[PDB]
């Protein structure tokens, strides 16, 4: 990239690198609680939600 | 010793209507066993319950 904008004056590349953390969580214990219903029907098939 | 008519005043009456998606069946039906509706309705359509 840098050999290319050395011959190019209309025309650069550019090259960028960036690391991440990025942290998960909500506010409370009490936000992050959840739920689901399980059936299971007498042919033995399954709902879930 | 003779017969006898059940004369609930609703007449027999149902309403059947499919979603569209993965053959699911919805049944609105008057009757005193939804468990056996399903069970009947879908062996008629192969399909688990």
């Amino acid at each position: 990239v840098e050999k290319f904008n050395a011959e190019n004056y209309w025309k650069k590349k550019g090259l960028a690198m960036v690391p991440l953390k990025f942290p998960v969580g909500l506010g409370s214990r009490a936000a992050g609680q959840a739920a689901a219903l399980v059936h299971i029907y007498l042919d033995g098939s399954v709902l879930v939600t | 010793m003779g017969g006898q008519e059940h004369f609930y005043m609703e007449t027999q009456s149902m309403l059947v209507v499919p979603k569209g998606e993965d053959q699911e069946m919805d049944v609105y039906v008057s009757t005193q066993f939804p468990k056996y509706i399903q069970d009947i309705v879908a062996s008629t359509l192969k399909l688990p319950a």
